[PDB]
DNA sequence: CTAGTACCTCTTAAGCCTCAATAAAGC
DNA sequence: GCTTTATTGAGGCTTAAGCAGTGGGTTCCAGGTACTAG
């Protein structure tokens, strides 16, 4: 019951800097552990650069759970989030 | 005792196994855990149904580790004996203290002091058996006995029963 | 009115030497000092006397007395505070740690 | 509403709760000589109905104790006669924003 | 302590929770229904494996054994023993019979465990049934108990 | 070096929760402790070689969860236990 | 440090209730009755005492 | 002392500054909800100017 | 909606003061494309200026209030800040102003 | 058990209570403090949890760190704003556990072959099982073949984010991330401007450098707390870090209308700007 | 005789109990 | 009309608090006394 539907979300759709940093770190950690890469690499080996490129191309399949103080959580996909930075 | 209920299982997966087939792989790890499981809390897990309808919740990523923790909720049928119930089984072995009866995935033992007076052990037949004034018991026999006590093991369940009320024994 | 006077005094003392501090910080300070019914002084007898997490107040000057009080009252801590997570060595609900990151199994297939 | 000149003996104070259904408030002549609300520092206080309180809690998703607390003997509460579990909205003028709306619930 | 006097444990409550949080009534099943659901689960597993890889007491036992070996075979030897125990002394072989039995038991509205025992255990006299489950003594009328017992006996399959 | 309280709050302001967790749990003393799901006490007998888990305080067999915490945390918990204060570590919210 | 089969999950709440003497006895595997911290010859720890194995 | 008092206060996704207990210190972060760094000193023309200047 | 409108009231006043027809046409000579670009840039900057969720507002406020004190008739300076933070039932140099 | 006179029993009970109280709380107000056999008061659990030296504020709120260094700081105009000089010895001692991957397998193998003694190398190679093998103690370091999933403690290289801080962290901007630049000297070197947020004076001031040990930490430091991101100070909503004293004087002198520059100096100044477009 | 071995030895913030007055109820 | 009450408050005494980090040089194996083993 606490979970809110996909619509009727009061959180800001625009990506937060903390969320961007967390997603980049998680993607870099996964890539460093021999995880699949969804974007072709043009002579690039740094995990952080690959994560940034994937975020730019919105190829990151991670999720963000916006947690309200009460406890309810709202799910947001990386693709729909807008990267202002 | 043949009860269908929802069970939640937490499964850890390495981030390396992240391809499309991971789901199937995850399912395999589910098949290697629920089958053969025997816990005193939830009893013995019998089977898991609706394999194609299994729903997996979004995986949980550790704060620092790259492993993904998925909480999968599935409907499964489990078995758990209770004191005072009567169940039927097949004799598996014979001994001086009594004969063990395999029933389902569990074993049942009957105390000698709680046996009919007419019933008596006999070693004159190969293998040793029991003779009664109006019943015959051997290794290959269906015996219905009442369970009076239950013992829980790490990966096994044992039952202690007796045959004193009427209509019990060979049927 | 007391909160407004406290904010004005804080602004005056900060600007006495010419230093400039944004209004938001002073507003937050006065709000936290006035969030309760009265004015909660920033001391061991003020906010440290509230009903926050036991470990959070333990990290303040009063260390063992608060533990004894919690034991007597059997206080329950939800571990939502920074101090609780720091002591437990877990990612506190702060910024990056406030939320959690999951995996979409439906987008993964199409992204592959 | 009852207003005294010098002071109120404790006997009247303990007798006041003798009438639950009827609420009686005691005020000092000196205290009411000058209206507090006319002061610039005090913002505008508006009483909220039970339905308004429920709607506010539902929208913001707050409990009774999460809202800011205000003393029972607060001069503003006495002026408005706020009761226990009553939420009052405070509208204030600030330099950073044109106005700000907060809420306070009596403890 | 768990016994036959309806003093279930902290988890075996009369109500159960659902994946969506809804509360439902506990539902039990008999041996025939258990076998049917197990067979359906095995068929579903076989279909899943096939799609993933793409891109009279003498013959039924062999088919069940080979099906178990093909999928979820070899992980544990207890599954085969349980399957043999269920199959060797089963009562109903047709889905219609078990469906009718469960539909009839639904009308009774008794505790799921009691109806499961009645549909699984065999009784012939009122006194035997009463002593079998002393707790369920002043719950079911003698006439109703006799009627349900004779109906269950008649519904028994002839193997 | 010592990670001072001032640095701790500065990093908290920075919002680098992961950095603080790594610093206070990986770059510093690291311990793994077992707690029951009913009594929530670190006094759990866990033979990893035999994979046998059992707590004398509570009659439970398999209700044990492992948690990674600094050695200082368990030291403080034991000291509190000496003072008849029992921090009941639970993995779920009541 | 060593492989463990117990599930891994961070703590979410910490109750601070009192420690009952009965719980102390139940959890206290050993007993202390020898003030000496070591046995004779200072080779083995006192049995059922301080610094017991 | 200030750090200890203000340690638990954080702004959530609802733009309300709340402590560990969840009490709302401010329904809006600084009565504006904007980021402190982005704030800058700017002049308001409406406040200044005479009636004739405002008209023209 | 009311809270959102109240919060951005000052910024709306600023926009009306600056983005006035007289100013846009007399003081400025912006065109359709230029005006649209200005509106889009203003909107984007305002959206970026929103407070980032999860930021430790309390810790930032504590640091901002503490740094000036370290940098630094009527009592003032560090003693005044300490008195204000504390309950300070007794006043060293109490004062009152009446107009 | 040997007869209870009830007189000495009270004294024994009081002594036991005093001993228990001292054990749980050595310092009792208005009561004598138990004295240890040696010339020091007996330490109790309550004393062990009192403050700075207590476990709460001595081992939980603030605890020692393994991967970190502390040393003096010196000015360096020839370093970028986000770039901090690092001694070669400190870089060798400090290490990062980079996991073996196909992308940089050759680089990690070369670093391992170099060995701990050589700065561009490593000192440990963590295997899959988790056991750590030292390279200096092992004479067959060059014969070890790296495998996927392993981790190697490689020396910090260039463009490696690391936090730099000064012990008096009065404000938020006193701890910021910098890109490591290895230098052949035993003194940390940082940009001139970052002195203002750190309040650095170079008069023997000692600062601390912390090296991240995970990808998550590196990403968070690069994205959350980075010197370019810390230029704007929320404390006064203005840039706390700016030009420095001598640089300010030089730029003021340069901007003077009466200041003219010869062709040679103009060309050199144009070339100095790394991002100069190229047109004079 | 001689030498081991142990046993004794400066500036505030809250709590509480202890004092001096004051209006009402018993009688 | 007089006596005995619950209440109000006001200070003495008390128990608490007391920036962060780091480099170094000194000192403790404690004194006497009696009982007992080689
Ligand atoms: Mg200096
Ligand atoms: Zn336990």
């Amino acid at each position: 019951e606490k979970a809110i539907p996909k619509d009727q979300r009061a959180t800001t759709p625009y990506m937060t800097k903390y969320e961007r940093a967390r997603i980049l770190g998680t993607r870099a950690l996964q890539i460093s552990m021999n995880a699949p890469v969804f974007v072709d690499l043009e002579g690039e080996t740094d995990p952080l650069r690959i994560a940034m490129k994937e975020l730019a191309e919105k190829k990151i399949p991670l999720v963000i759970r916006r947690y309200l103080p009460d406890g309810s959580f709202e799910d947001w996909s990386v693709e729909e989030l807008i990267v202002d930075l | 005792m043949f009860f269908i209920k929802d069970l939640s299982l937490n499964i850890t997966l390495h981030p390396s196994f992240f391809g499309p087939r991971m789901k199937q792989y995850l399912k395999t790890k589910l098949l290697e855990e629920v089958e053969g499981s025997c816990t005193g809390k939830f009893g013995y897990i019998l089977c898991v149904l609706d394999y194609d309808n299994i729903d997996i919740q979004r995986g949980r990523i550790l704060p620092t580790d790259g492993s993904a923790e998925f909480n999968v909720k599935y409907r499964a049928v489990v078995f758990k004996p209770f004191k005072g119930e009567v169940v039927d089984g097949t004799v598996v072995s014979c001994s001086q203290h009594g004969f063990e009866v395999q029933v389902g995935p569990m074993k049942v033992f009957v105390t000698k002091h709680l046996m009919p007076q007419d019933l008596t052990f006999n070693a004159g037949s190969n293998p040793p058996s029991y003779q009664s004034s109006e019943d015959v018991i051997t290794i290959k026999s269906r015996i219905r006995v009442k369970i009076e006590g239950c013992i829980s093991q790490v990966s096994s369940i044992h039952a202690i029963g007796s045959i004193k009320e009427d209509y019990l024994g060979a049927i | 009115a007391g909160r407004a006077a406290l904010y004005k005094e804080v602004y005056n003392v900060i600007a006495s030497d010419g230093s400039y501090v944004n209004y938001r910080h002073m507003a937050l300070l006065v709000d936290v000092m006035t969030t309760q019914g009265g004015l909660t002084s920033v001391t061991r007898h003020g906010f440290n006397r509230s009903n926050t997490g036991a470990l959070m107040r333990c990290s303040f000057e009063e260390t063992v007395e608060i533990l004894f009080e919690a034991g007597a009252s059997a206080e329950l801590d939800d571990c939502r505070g920074v101090s609780e997570n720091v002591i437990l060595g877990q990612m506190a609900p702060i910024g990056t740690g406030a939320f959690d990151v999951m995996i979409d199994e439906e987008s993964l297939v199409k992204y592959m | 509403i009852f207003v005294y000149q010098n002071n109120i003996t404790p006997s009247a104070m303990k007798l006041v709760p003798s009438i639950p259904p009827a609420t009686i408030e005691t005020f000092n002549e000196a205290a009411l000589v000058v209206n507090i609300t006319h002061h610039e520092l005090v913002p505008k206080h508006i009483r909220l109905s039970s339905d308004e309180k429920r709607e506010l809690l539902k929208r913001y998703r707050l409990k009774e104790s999460q809202l800011p607390r205000i003393q029972r003997a607060d001069p503003v509460a006495l002026y408005l006669g706020l009761k226990r579990g009553e939420v009052v909205k405070i509208i204030r003028k600030s330099e950073t924003s044109g106005r700000y709306a907060s809420y306070r619930i009596c403890m | 302590e768990n016994a036959a006097t309806l003093q279930l444990g902290q988890e075996f409550q009369l109500k159960q929770i659902n994946h969506q949080g809804e509360e439902e009534e506990l539902i039990a099943l008999n041996l025939s229904e258990a076998r049917l659901v197990i067979k359906e689960a095995l068929v579903e597993r076989r279909r899943a494996f096939k799609r993933s890889q793409k891109k009279t007491r003498e013959k039924e036992l062999e088919s069940i054994d080979v099906l178990l070996e093909q999928t979820t075979g070899g992980n544990n030897k207890d599954l085969k023993n349980t399957m043999q125990y269920l199959t060797n002394f089963s009562r109903f072989r047709d889905q219609e019979t078990v469906g009718a039995v469960i539909q009839l038991l639904k009308s009774t509205g008794l505790h799921p465990f009691e109806v499961a025992q009645l549909g699984s255990l065999a009784c012939d006299t009122a006194d035997e049934a009463k002593t079998l489950i002393p707790s369920l003594n002043n719950k079911i009328s003698d006439d109703e108990l006799e009627r349900i017992l004779k109906e269950l006996s008649n519904l028994e399959t002839l193997y | 070096l010592r990670f001072g309280e001032m640095e701790r709050d500065c990093m908290i302001a920075h919002g680098a929760a992961s950095f603080l967790k790594e610093r206070l749990m990986e770059a510093s003393d690291a311990f793994r402790v077992h707690i029951c799901g009913i009594c929530g006490l670190m006094t759990v007998i866990a033979k990893l070689n035999h994979n046998q888990f059992e707590c004398k305080g509570c009659d439970n067999k398999i209700d044990i969860y492992q948690i990674h915490i600094p050695y200082a945390a368990k030291l403080l918990f034991q000291e509190l236990m000496a003072m008849n204060i029992t921090p009941r570590l639970y993995t779920d919210r009541s | 440090q060593q492989y463990s089969s117990a599930p891994l999950r961070t703590v979410k709440e910490v109750q601070f209730g009192l420690f009952s003497p009965e719980e102390v006895r139940a959890i206290s595997v050993a007993k202390i009755r020898f003030p000496e911290t070591m046995d004779e010859t200072q080779t083995r720890a006192k049995i059922g005492g301080l610094n017991d194995p | 002392r200030l750090v200890k008092a203000l340690e638990d206060i954080m702004v959530h996704y609802d733009n309300t500054t709340r402590n560990s207990l969840g009490n709302v210190i401010q329904f809006i972060y600084g009565e504006d909800g904007m980021d402190a760094a982005h704030i800058e000193k700017q002049s308001l023309d409406t406040i200044g100017g005479s009636d004739a200047a405002f008209e023209k | 909606q009311n809270a959102q409108r109240d919060a951005v009231t000052l910024f709306c006043c600023l926009l009306r003061s600056r983005l006035a027809t007289r100013r846009v046409l007399q003081e400025y000579r912006l065109t359709k494309q230029a005006f649209d670009w200005v509106l889009s840039n203003i909107e984007a900057q305002f959206l970026r200026s929103v407070v980032h969720p999860g930021e430790m507002v309390g810790v930032l406020a504590a640091q901002s209030i503490g740094e000036p004190a370290t940098q630094m008739k009527v009592t003032s300076g560090v003693p005044r800040l300490k008195e204000i933070l504390n309950v300070a039932k007794n006043m060293k140099t109490p004062s009152l102003t009446v107009y | 058990h040997n007869g209870a006179p009830h007189h000495a029993i009270e004294e024994a009970e009081s002594l036991l209570q005093f001993h228990v109280a001292t054990y749980m709380d050595n310092d009792i107000a208005g009561q004598p403090q138990a004295l240890q056999k040696s010339g020091r008061p007996v330490k109790s659990i309550r004393a062990r949890l009192k403050g700075k030296e207590g476990r709460i504020r001595g081992n939980l709120m603030g605890k020692r760190v393994d991967f970190s260094a502390r040393t003096v700081i010196s000015g360096d105009p020839n370093l970028e704003l986000d770039q901090v000089g690092v001694p070669k010895s400190i870089a060798k001692t400090l290490t990062y556990p980079e996991v073996v991957t196909p992308y940089n397998i050759d680089r990690l193998t070369q670093l391992v072959r170099n060995g701990p003694n050589e700065h561009p190398g490593a000192k440990y190679v963590i295997r899959d099982s988790g056991d750590r093998i030292d390279l200096r103690y092992s004479k067959r370091a060059g014969d070890i073949q790296l495998q996927y999933g392993w981790k190697v403690e490689r020396h910090i290289m260039d463009n490696d984010p690391v936090l730099f801080n000064r012990q008096p962290s009065l404000h938020k901007m006193s701890m910021m991330a910098h890109r490591v630049k290895v230098i052949p000297y035993s003194t940390f070197r940082l940009n001139l401007s970052v002195t203002s947020p750190y309040n650095a004076d170079f008069d023997g001031d000692e600062m601390n450098l912390h090296v991240p040990q995970s990808e998550e930490t590196r990403a968070e430091l690069s994205q959350l707390c980075a010197v370019p991101l810390q230029i704007v100070s929320p404390q006064s909503n203005k840039p706390c870090m700016g030009i420095v004293q001598d640089t300010l004087c030089g730029i003021r002198k340069l901007t003077l209308r009466d200041t003219f520059i010869e062709l040679d100096q103009v060309l050199n100044m144009l070339y100095w700007v790394p991002d100069w477009d190229g047109v004079i």
